[PDB]
C-alpha cells in the first residue's frame, strides 16, 4: 500500500507517517513517589 | 513507614506524623535544563542554596461558607527572600516546585479539600458580554494575586469556564480531615520554551477549593487555618540586568 | 562584513556627518556620548548597513550581532570609553552605574584605534521577528549606549572635535529564516 | 512503557478465602487513580480480545478536516482574515482539550457565490506574514507576491489546498497563556492584553479576484483545517460552558449552564 | 572553504587574566572584518546550534517567481514586448544587489480580460530573436513560426509556462556596464548610449489572437519570471534611492531620501 | 606583545592600546575558599557570572591642583548590581578584585598619578585633641565613602599619619602621561578570617594621589577625567536572610 | 523523493539541482596578505 510516498523535499506535507503504539498511562493514573501494590492496603 | 514523613531542602525541613503519599506531578522531576534543550549563551547562575527551599505564607482561615483560593507559582515569591531578588535582576528562570499545603484538625471535624496545579491557571472574566471592546477583563491583582492569594467567585466553573468535577486531570490530592492532614506535590518545569521570565508570566497555579464543607459541633475549635509552604526545586536564572520589581 | 551604521542620522545632519558620533571633551563626569537600538529589522541606525537590509528580506533572524566603533582624531587625543549593550526590560539607562550593569567593554584611544562589541544571543525564543512596534516589542534586543567613560583629553595647538565611526555586521552563528519582500521599494507607474 | 493494540484480555479467577490481601480498599487522598481490575472482584473467565484501539490516538483523533474560518469578499475590492483558529467552536473545544500542541496543518479554500454557484472568474490567495505590508488594494503592487506564497485558482476548479509547516517561534503552540506579553503598569480595570500569547501570531490571509475593473459579485470563501504530525501535552478539562468571545475564556456569571440534566430524586436512576 | 549546515555553535569560555593577548582590539584601517567573537570577550556556555542556514543560499533566494513584464493587447491586432526584466522595481532590486548572474529562467503567461474573465479564444505567444522579422500584422507571414518557438493557449487554460536557457554571448548578465558599445565621438551633452549592455538584448516578444476577422476584447498578460540555476558574481550594494528610468540608473538631485529615519536626538535610542 | 591588552571577564571586556603590566597582588590568585581554611557550615552560593564582570564608577575631574581621592573596596559595589543584591541579601563575603584606573592624555599633557591598593585603610581623625572622650572621629560619609568617592584632606600623611613617600610597599602602579594611560592591579582576598560580611567591613581601599600635577598650554584640553572599573574576581556568599541595606 | 527526474534531453529544463553547502567568507571578511590572528594586535 504505498501512500507513505512523498513528491517533495519537504518532509511536511508528506501523508500520516508510521503509527506507533505509544502507551504509559503509569504517568496519569499512579504519580504517587512510593509504588503501592494492589493486593494491600494503601495506608500501612 | 507511609504516613510519617520528613522533607529536609536547604535549611528548612517539614515533619508530619499522618500523610497519605507525595504524587509525583506527571511521573517527572524537576531538572536542570540540558545543552540540548537550551537556547541561550549566556552562562545561568545557581545559588542551589539560598532559593531551594521552603518558603511559608500567610495563612488562610477556613470558614464553613468557604469558595477557594488560589496563587501563581513563580510569582507568589518576588518580594520574599533572595528568590525574589535573583528573579528580579534576573530576566530568565526556570524551576520546579515542592508544594505542601497542611490543615489540621481534630478527629471530631469533618470535610475534604481538593489541592491541585493548573498548568497555565487562565483566569476568565466573569460577565454576559459578546463584544471585543466592552467585555469584562480581571484586573493585575487578580489574575496576579501575589503573595495574599485570591478567593474564588464560581468555584464550580474555576473561574475559567471549566468544570471543577473534572478537574482530577491534574496532580492533585484531597485533605481528608479524617484521614491526613497535608498534600504535598513535586511539580517540574512545564513550559513551551526552555527559559522564561518570572515577573510577566506565571506558570501554573494551587487552587484549594473545600468541598464537602467543614462541619462541627459546639465547643470544638472554630479558627481553623490552612497553611502552605513552597519550595523551588532546581531554580536557575539568566539575564542579568538592573532590577524591575513588576 | 562591517558597514557604517547611520547613528548619527537625527535632524539637521546634512547629507554625510550622519554616520559620525561627534566626540568632545566636557565639564561634568559620567556623561553620555550616543545610544541606538540593536534591532536591525527596526527604522534606525541599522537601516543604513548591510545585514539590516537582508535581514530586511527575511522575517526572522538569530544569532549574535558585532558593532565595531573605529576612532577618527589627531594622534595626540587620549581617551577612554564604555559602550554597554543592556537586555530588554526597562527604558533606556539614565546614569552610567545602570549602564555598566549590562555587559560593557572599556575601550581606549591608543595605537589601535577600533573596538569591536559583540552583542551576545540572549534571547528567550530560538528566533526573533524581524519587525518590532506595537505587540512586537516581545521580540526587542535592547540598547547599545556608549559612555563618556574618563574623558577627551587633548593637548594645545590640537582640535577638540573628534568623529567616530561605528560599524556593524553579524557574526558566526547568525541565521535567517522564512523570505519576504522589503518595505523600501515604492511605484506608483510602470518605469517606462 | 508498553506498546501493543487490541486491548488487555482478562484471566480466568477463583474465589479468595483469606485475611491481609484486600484489592478493593483504595484510598483516593493519595491522588491516584485506583487499580483494582476484574478479575480480583469477581471469578472471571478467559477472552482474547481483539476490538482494536487504533481509532483512539491523537493522531487519528485530530486528522479530520473541519472549517476554521469564513472570509466575505464584497468586492474594497479584497478581503483578509487574521489566521486563528478559535473562532468556530467545533475544533477549538478539541484543540482547548490539551494545553500544548505541535502538529502540521492542511488548509482547504472552498469559494462559492451569493445565491451558491460557481462563475469562471479567478481568485489569487495570499499569505502575509507578520511585518509584511497588507494590501491597501485590488491594484496595490503588494500583489505583486515576489516573496509571499500566493495560491491562483478559478472558482471552477476543484478547492485549493496547501501543507503549511509548524511556523512557530516558540517550541509549540499554546493556548492558554498565563501571564502579559509585555512589562509595565498593568490596569486593574481593563486588562485588554492578559492571556495573550504572542507565539501564535502568525500573520494575515488577503484574497482579492484577479482582474482591472470591479467585478459585480459578492463571494464568500471557507478555510477548512485539517491537522496532521501533531503531538499534545499537558491535557486539561473539556469546556463546559458556552463561549462568548474568540481569543479569551469568558463566560456568564448569571446562567451557569449545569454539567449534568436535573432527574426528579436521587434515588430514582430513570 | 568550509561546507556545512546549521550553524557554528558556541565553546565554554573561562576569564582571562594576563598581557598580550586582546582579542578585542582591531584595525578597521586594513580594510578586513573584525574576527572577535562570542567566547573570547564574555563567559560563555556550550550550545548546539541546529538553525538550518538551507533558506539562505543564492539558489533559495532567486527561486521565487515574479513579474517582470505586462503586455497589454487592444486588438493593430498584435502588440510586442521587448524582454529586459529591469521594469519592475521588486524584481529588478534583488538582480541589481549583484554585478555578474548567470541563470536560467522559466516564464509563466497569465492573461486576462478588460474586468478580468476568461473567455475561450486562442492566443499565439511567439519569440523573435535579435535579428529576427517582427510581425507587421495579425495575419502576416511571420506568425508562421517555422523556426521561431511559438505557444498556442487558450484563456481557460492554466497558464502557459517554458524553460529559458542562458541565451547570452559572453558568459554571463551584466547589469551594470561602464562603457560604450561602439567607437566614435561621443558626445558631451547627451549620452543616450552610456551603460547599455549588447550582451543583455535578448529579442521581442509577441503576442496575437489566432483568428481571420477582428475579436472585439482587450487583453491583458503578465509575464512571471522565475531563476533557477542561478550563479552570482561580484557582490555590490543594495539600491536606496527609488528608480527612475528603466535602462539608467538615474536618481533625482534635490529630495535625497535618507537611508535611515529621523529621531530626535543621538542621545536617546526610541 | 606588551602593550595592547585585554580583558574579558564575564559578558564585559576591557581594550587598551598602550599599559605597562599588570601587577599582581603579592604575587597570588583569586582563590575559592578551600575546605580547609573554612569554617562555616552552610554551603556557599557562587553566581560566576552576574558578579565576576566589570562594574563601571562614575568619573573625577583632574584639575591641576588635586588632591586625591580613595574608595572602599567591597563597599562601592552594594546597590549596583546584582553584586549589590547578594552583598545585601547574605551575611558572609569572599572574593578578590581586578582593578583598572583610565585616564589618558594627549602627548603635550604632563603629570602622573600614583594607584595603589592599602589593605585595612583606616581613616584617622584630623584635630590636636589628646582626650578620648573629646577627640575627632571621621563621619560615615568619609570613612565609608560610597560610590562617589571622597577627596584627600592631606594626601601627603594619607589622611591616616603614613607618609605618602614609603607608600610603595603596596600593591601599586604609576599613571605616566607620557608613558600609560592604565593601572590595574589583581588583588586577591586578604582578610584573617575566611569569610567576612560586605556591609561592616571593608577589606581595602584604592588611592589615587596626582603627584607631579598636571600641566599643559594654552589650547589644549583642560577637562581630564579619571574612570576606574573594578572586577570581583572569585565571588561567593554565605548566611542567607533578610537584605540590609547598611 | 522524486523530483531530479527530467523528462527531456536539455538538461535545463530540470528541478532544482543538489544543494551544495558552500561557503568560503574568508575571501570577503579577512581579504588582507598577511595572515593576522585573532588574538594579537594587528599592527605590531
Ligand atoms: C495562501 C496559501 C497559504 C496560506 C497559508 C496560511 C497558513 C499560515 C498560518 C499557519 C497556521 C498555523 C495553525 C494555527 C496557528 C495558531 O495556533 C493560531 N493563531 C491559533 O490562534
Ligand atoms: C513564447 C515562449 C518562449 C518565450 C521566450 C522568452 C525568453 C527569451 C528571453 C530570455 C530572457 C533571459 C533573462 C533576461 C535577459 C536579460 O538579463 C534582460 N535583457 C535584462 O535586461
Amino acid at each position: 500500500n504505498f501512500t507513505n510516498i512523498n513528491y517533495y523535499k519537504d518532509s511536511y506535507a508528506a501523508s500520516a507517517t508510521r503509527q506507533d503504539f505509544t502507551q504509559d498511562p503509569k504517568k496519569f493514573t499512579q504519580p504517587v513517589l512510593d509504588s503501592i501494590r494492589e493486593l494491600s492496603a494503601p495506608l500501612n | 513507614s507511609d504516613r510519617v514523613a520528613q522533607l529536609t531542602v536547604g535549611n528548612s525541613s517539614i515533619t508530619t506524623q499522618e500523610a497519605a503519599n507525595i504524587v509525583l506531578a506527571y511521573g517527572e522531576w524537576p531538572e536542570y535544563c540540558p545543552d540540548t534543550d537550551a537556547t541561550a549563551v549566556d552562562k545561568p547562575t545557581r545559588p542551589d542554596v539560598s532559593v531551594n527551599r521552603f518558603y511559608t505564607l500567610d495563612s488562610k482561615m477556613w470558614q464553613e461558607n468557604s469558595t477557594g483560593w488560589y496563587w501563581k507559582f513563580p510569582d507568589v515569591l518576588n518580594k520574599t527572600g533572595v528568590f525574589g531578588q535573583n528573579a528580579q535582576f534576573h530576566y530568565l528562570y526556570r524551576s520546579g516546585f515542592c508544594l505542601h499545603v497542611q490543615c489540621n484538625a481534630s478527629k471530631f471535624h469533618q470535610g475534604a479539600l481538593l489541592v491541585a496545579v493548573i498548568p497555565e491557571f487562565v483566569i476568565a472574566g466573569r460577565g454576559s458580554n459578546t463584544k471585543p471592546n466592552e467585555a469584562p477583563h480581571p484586573g493585575f491583582t487578580t489574575t496576579f494575586p501575589g503573595t495574599t492569594g485570591a478567593t474564588f467567585h464560581d468555584p464550580y466553573v474555576l473561574d475559567s469556564g471549566v468544570p471543577l468535577s473534572q478537574a482530577l486531570i491534574y496532580p492533585h490530592q484531597w485533605i481528608n480531615l479524617r484521614t491526613n492532614n497535608c498534600a504535598t506535590v513535586i511539580v517540574p518545569y512545564i513550559n513551551a520554551v526552555p527559559f522564561d521570565s518570572a515577573i510577566n508570566h506565571s506558570n501554573f497555579g494551587l487552587i484549594v477549593i473545600p468541598v464537602s464543607p467543614l462541619k462541627y459541633s459546639s465547643g470544638a475549635t472554630t479558627a481553623i487555618p490552612i497553611t502552605i509552604t513552597i519550595a523551588p526545586l532546581n531554580s536557575e536564572f539568566g539575564g542579568l540586568r538592573q532590577a524591575v520589581s513588576q | 562584513v562591517e558597514t557604517i551604521l547611520e547613528v548619527n542620522n537625527t535632524t539637521e545632519a546634512t547629507g554625510l556627518t550622519r554616520l559620525l558620533i561627534p566626540v568632545s571633551s566636557q565639564n561634568k563626569a559620567d556623561e553620555l556620548c550616543a545610544a541606538f537600538m540593536v534591532d536591525p529589522g527596526r527604522i534606525g541606525p541599522w537601516q543604513s548597513t548591510l545585514v539590516g537590509q537582508i535581514c530586511r528580506y527575511y522575517t526572522q533572524w538569530s544569532g549574535s550581532l558585532k558593532v565595531t566603533f573605529m576612532f577618527t582624531g589627531s594622534f595626540m587625543a587620549t581617551g577612554k570609553m564604555l559602550v554597554a549593550y543592556s537586555p530588554p526590560g526597562s527604558a533606556q539607562p539614565a546614569n552610567r552605574e545602570t549602564a555598566m550593569l549590562g555587559t560593557h567593554v572599556i575601550w581606549d584611544f591608543g595605537l589601535q584605534s577600533s573596538v569591536s562589541l559583540v552583542i551576545p544571543w540572549i534571547s528567550n525564543t530560538h528566533f526573533r521577528t524581524a519587525k518590532t512596534g506595537g505587540n512586537y516589542d516581545y521580540y526587542t534586543a535592547g540598547v547599545v549606549t556608549l559612555w563618556y567613560q574618563t574623558n577627551y583629553v587633548v593637548p594645545p595647538e590640537t582640535p577638540g572635535e573628534a568623529y567616530i565611526i561605528a560599524m556593524g555586521a553579524a557574526q558566526d552563528n547568525f541565521t535567517l529564516k522564512i523570505c519576504k519582500d522589503t518595505d523600501e521599494v515604492t511605484q506608483q507607474a510602470v518605469l517606462q | 512503557v508498553t506498546n501493543a493494540e487490541s486491548a488487555a484480555n482478562t484471566t480466568p479467577s477463583s474465589h479468595r478465602l483469606e485475611t491481609g490481601r484486600v484489592p478493593a480498599l483504595q484510598a483516593a487522598e493519595t491522588g491516584a487513580t485506583s487499580n483494582a481490575t476484574d478479575e480480583n472482584m469477581i471469578e472471571t473467565r478467559c477472552v482474547v480480545n481483539r476490538n482494536g484501539v487504533l481509532e483512539t490516538t491523537i493522531n487519528h483523533f485530530f486528522s479530520r478536516s473541519g472549517l476554521v474560518g469564513v472570509v466575505n469578499l464584497t468586492d474594497t475590492g479584497y478581503a483578509t482574515w487574521d489566521i486563528d483558529i478559535m473562532g468556530f467552536v467545533q475544533l477549538r473545544r478539541k484543540c482547548e482539550m490539551f494545553t500544548y500542541m505541535r502538529f502540521n496543518a492542511e488548509f482547504t479554500f472552498v469559494t462559492t457565490t451569493k445565491n451558491g454557484e460557481a462563475r469562471p472568474y479567478m481568485l489569487q490567495y495570499m499569505y502575509v506574514p507578520p511585518g509584511a505590508p497588507k494590501p491597501t488594494g485590488r491594484d496595490a503592487f503588494q500583489w505583486q507576491t515576489a516573496t509571499n506564497p500566493s495560491v491562483f485558482v478559478k472558482l471552477t476548479d476543484p478547492p485549493a489546498q496547501v501543507s503549511v509547516p509548524f511556523m512557530s517561534p516558540a517550541s509549540a503552540y499554546q493556548w492558554f497563556y498565563d501571564g502579559y506579553p509585555t512589562f509595565g503598569q498593568h490596569p486593574e480595570t481593563s486588562n485588554t492584553t492578559y492571556g495573550l500569547c504572542p507565539n501564535n501570531m502568525m500573520g494575515t490571509f488577503a484574497v482579492r479576484v484577479v482582474s482591472r475593473e470591479a467585478s459585480q459579485l459578492k463571494l464568500q470563501t471557507r478555510v477548512y483545517m485539517k491537522l496532521k504530525h501533531v503531538r499534545a501535552w499537558v491535557p486539561r478539562p473539556i469546556r463546559s460552558q458556552p463561549y462568548l468571545l474568540k481569543n479569551f475564556p469568558n463566560y456568564d456569571s448569571s446562567k451557569i449552564t449545569n454539567s449534568a440534566r436535573d432527574r426528579s430524586s436521587i434515588k430514582q436512576a430513570n
